[PDB]
RNA sequence: GAAACUGCGAAUGGCUCAUUAAAUCAGUUAUAGUUUGUUUGAUGGUACGUGCUACUCGGAUAACCGUAGUAAUUCUAGAGCU
RNA sequence: UAGGAUAGGGGCCUACCAUGGUGGUGACGGGUGACGGAGAAUUAGGGUUCGAUUCCGGAGAGGGAGCCUGAGAAACGGCUAC
RNA sequence: CCGGCAUCGCGCUCCUAGCCCGGCAUCGUUACUUUGAAGAAAUUAGAGUGCUCAAAGCAAGCCAUCGCUCUGGAUACAUUAGCAUGGGAUAACAUCAUAGGA
């Protein structure tokens, strides 16, 4: 191709949008962002596809040039915008807060928050290093960059960002013993407690977690973010509390919610 | 037009190459600059890629010269190339490229030197303690010019910039010079 | 005997490849010379009839069995077409338009008719079966 | 020295040699000391290149490349290049149907730095770095003769 | 508000499979070997004043109006404005 | 080895120097009615054959070649030449 | 079925480190095997669901089938190569008689 692709044919799109394959040819191709557009969700699947507030392509639009949708503390009215992995929508003329986390499945959830919990944000670092004139600042991972952090907050650590201020107001240092919720490969959703971390000079660092349920797994350090220190998480759990199980375990649960109806 | 794709080359097995494919732009080169050293300065704007500039310099005249051991650099004229280890027709043709060896007027220089009441004295008496000024620089200086080699790419940068030869650097082109 | 070794897979696969062209079937179709036949790799093929000529039967037979020699359109080869039915000949008539096809056996001659290996189908773009049993006339 | 055999004064890049204040203990590569740096990866870079006198700037430990990619052992084949070798790799490839194994090789251009010495037929261990030349890509840590 | 200057886009999409057999391509790497409109987050002193808190405002072109050429074309010349 | 060129590595190209590099583990050449893959048909198992075509990657716009604009084209519903 | 030891178990400063104590890292490599990660969708297999059945599709089902409730949109296969983990039988390749051994 001479140049950058601008359409996404509807068998490219991600898998964990759950689009179906007759709807259509093509697929609304998030546009560039803060996330990697492959772990985003745009804001037409948010409106028209999951709150069902849309029935069409067009009715998006209608919602989003009155300025109601509002992503992480501003209003953003750009249709295939990327919104991603703990961001918060808010409607203000409903009222109503949502935190995108991962269920279990691999797939984002918007989890209902309250107001007091929509105000922050917690955010992973990507790096810390100097600037111009020596300034210090923080990558994250999301885009944002912070100058003059707490000259503690070392690269892969989590911090709690609010939304009104801008600035840091805490932070957890990523090591061994803390919670963390699985954002990548097959365990995405899963929560967990990192028990070990085994290191690999030229390689991915792997990460041994295991669940409050006692099921233990692995992924690589790219794909786990903490959420609390110590086994306490600092933000609100989705319907299952990042507890994979089997699939007779859900078939059980089937039955045996089949029987008191 | 000229370009710097692998597909012309023959294979390490010595294999000739079939053509697979039409030259694409991001693989073109252009011809070079072959600054001249001549008064008349000229340097000419280039649009590359990502819309940014190099400035191809196609006749330069005066440089940017470093003394490493004094740690000053003055702006100097440049007199001729005398020596180039890639192509002596370029010496012929005093074309100038990185790592040529330039002769410099070297009076900016030597102003530099001369320099270096009471207070100003109890200062060059502080200095003069360490003077060393090994006699194969004194010589030149004597002579009016220092030999230099060139630092910058002329047509990358449209800059000749470079150092003054010292120590082993400075006694091996001597010795090639003869 | 045959190889064992378990190192010996590139003896036993170049083995195979050497000796699967002492097979009739993989060499006809490996060898390219089917696209040097009247037909050049194809089911059918349209002709203009040159002449009508006949032909007997092999000995434990006795008829005539009656064939076009057809020029092909495509490559301008000539060939004999036998024309099936009784009094189907009578429908050829001379530089005529023809669909031939093959007689089965995939180019191997069929019956009692001896080096014919086509068959007439389709005269003036109608079928002979259409002809042979009058659901439509040219 | 014995290094410059060559039509221009070869040097290491951004050491100063004609230094005022020298000294023998500020850093490598610092106050005209030459420069040297550790690879990587459990290599351990070699005397031979830390006391040196030759001038390479393919060298991995006193050069300007850095190895990062892939680390692949094989037997040395061939030495009769200036700073290069050919080395050889041997391996089992897999034939699915006879459920069997044959030989196969590949030959992998390297840079070899004057601070080792092979024959032909020692132990290598090479490591991957930016493309050097038309075919190398690839650069000596250890030989084990 | 039409027209017109300015800006942007037209390098995506659609079609085909001719050339191409370590090539393309697939899994897997690397950039400490680079470019990247745009999105998103952060950021931005000194231009001369002998650095002693800023120092003045251009002409010219379309749409228009009008004299033409050529057989001819989003072929084209000259003049009046802004 | 030193340069030049490029957005950048690199015989990519220039000057100088050395004599190498691939090959019965099949190089080099030839055929392909050969774009590669995801896949398709038949399948006890093992296999055999197919894959121009809607997804991914590549390539081309009558055949070659050269370019301007631009962040991005060696563009063809752009230009120049044969 | 396996962990944890003890027999006549070449060591540790450094990471994990029990209340003097298990379970420590480089001073032979591989094939093989075990487990894991990372692996596009569509296709294939396959869970759920009465498009009236089916080929399909990814829906839908309940409410008082009343100012809405419960939702789903699993899971698996993926030869070879590459990354990591345990095993050390089987089989390769390297190799203690110059003691230049510890
Ligand atoms: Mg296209
Ligand atoms: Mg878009
Ligand atoms: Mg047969
Ligand atoms: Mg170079
Ligand atoms: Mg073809
Ligand atoms: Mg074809
Ligand atoms: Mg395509
Ligand atoms: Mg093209
Ligand atoms: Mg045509
Ligand atoms: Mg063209």
């Amino acid at each position: 191709a001479r140049g950058l692709k601008k359409h996404l044919k509807r068998l490219n799109a991600p898998s964990h949008w759950m689009l179906d394959k007759l709807g259509g040819a093509f697929a609304p191709k998030p546009s560039s962002g803060p996330h990697k557009a492959r772990e985003c969700l745009p804001l037409i699947l948010i409106l028209r596809n999951r709150l069902k507030y849309a029935l069409t392509y067009r009715e998006v639009q209608s919602i989003l040039m009155q300025r109601h949708i509002m992503v992480d503390g501003k209003v953003r009215t750009d249709k295939t915008y990327p919104a991603g992995f703990m961001d918060i929508i808010s409607i203000p003329k409903t009222g109503e807060n949502y935190r995108l986390l991962y269920d279990t499945k691999g797939r984002f959830r918007l989890h209902s928050v309250r107001d007091e919990d929509a105000k922050f944000k917690l955010c992973k670092v990507r790096s810390v290093q100097f600037g111009q004139k020596g300034i210090p600042y923080l990558n994250t991972y999301d885009g944002r960059t912070i100058r003059y952090p707490d000259p503690l907050i070392k690269a892969n650590d989590t911090i709690k960002l609010d939304l009104e201020t801008n600035k840091i107001v805490d932070f957890i240092k990523f090591d061994v013993g803390n919670v963390v919720m699985v954002t990548g490969g097959r365990n995405t959703g899963r929560v967990g407690v990192i028990k070990n971390r085994e290191k690999h000079k030229g390689t991915f660092e792997t990460i041994h977690v295991e669940d409050a349920q006692g099921h233990q797994f692995a992924t690589r350090l790219g794909n786990v973010f903490t959420i609390g220190k110590g086994t306490k998480p600092w933000v609100s759990l989705p319907k299952g509390k990042g507890i994979k199980l089997t699939i007779i375990e859900e078939q059980r649960k089937r039955d045996a919610a089949a029987q008191a109806a | 037009g000229i370009s710097r794709d692998s597909m012309h080359k023959r294979r390490a097995t010595g294999g000739k190459q079939k053509a697979w494919r039409k030259k694409r732009k991001y693989e073109l080169g252009r011809q070079p600059a072959n600054t001249k050293l001549s008064s008349n300065k000229t340097v000419r704007r280039v649009r590359v890629r990502g819309g940014n500039v190099k400035w191809r310099a196609l006749r330069l005249d005066t440089g940017n010269f470093s003394w490493g051991s004094e740690a000053v650099t003055r702006k100097t004229r440049l007199l001729d190339v005398v020596y180039n280890s890639s192509n002596n027709e370029l010496v012929r043709t005093q074309t100038l490229v990185k790592n040529a060896i330039v002769q410099v007027d070297a009076a900016p220089f030597k102003q530099w030197y001369l320099t270096h009441s009471n207070n100003v004295q109890r200062k060059l008496e502080k200095r003069q303690q360490g003077r060393t000024l090994d006699s194969h620089i004194e010589e030149q200086f004597s002579g009016g010019r220092l030999l230099a080699c060139i630092s910058s790419r002329p047509g990358q940068c449209g800059r000749a910039d470079g150092y003054i030869l010292e120590g082993k650097e400075l006694e091996f082109y001597m010795r090639k010079l003869q | 005997g045959k190889t064992r070794g378990m190192g010996a897979g590139r003896k036993l696969k170049t083995h195979r490849r050497n000796q699967r062209w002492a097979d009739k079937a993989y060499k006809k179709s490996h060898l390219g010379n089917e696209w040097k036949k009247p037909f050049a790799g194809s089911s059918h093929a349209k002709g203009i009839v040159l002449e009508k000529i006949g032909i007997e039967a092999k000995q434990p037979n006795s008829a005539i069995r009656k064939c076009a020699r057809v020029q092909l359109v495509k490559n301008g080869k000539k060939i004999a077409a036998f024309v099936p039915n009784d009094g189907c000949l009578n429908f050829i008539e001379e530089n005529d338009e023809v669909l031939i096809a093959g007689f089965g056996r995939k180019g191997h001659a069929v019956g009692d008719i001896p080096g014919v290996r086509f068959k007439v189908v389709k005269v003036s773009g109608v079928s002979l079966l259409a002809l042979f049993k009058e659901k439509k006339e040219k | 020295m014995a290094e410059q055999t060559e039509k221009s004064f070869l040097k290491q890049p951004k050491v100063f040699l004609s230094t005022k204040k020298a000294d023998k203990a500020k850093r490598p590569g610092k106050a005209g000391n030459r420069f040297w740096k550790s690879v990587g990866l459990g290599f351990k870079t070699p005397r031979e290149a830390i006391d040196g006198t030759y001038i390479d700037k393919k060298c991995p430990f006193t050069g300007t490349v850095a190895i990062r990619g892939r680390i692949i052992a094989g037997t040395c084949h061939s030495a009769k290049m200036n700073r290069t070798i050919i080395v050889r790799r041997n391996y089992l490839h897999f034939v699915k149907k006879y459920q069997r194994y044959e030989k196969r090789h590949s030959n992998i251009p390297a840079h070899i730095s004057p601070c080792f010495r092979v024959k032909e037929g020692d132990h290598v261990i090479i490591g991957q770095c930016r493309p050097l030349s038309k075919t190398v890509r690839f650069n000596v840590l250890k030989v084990v003769p």
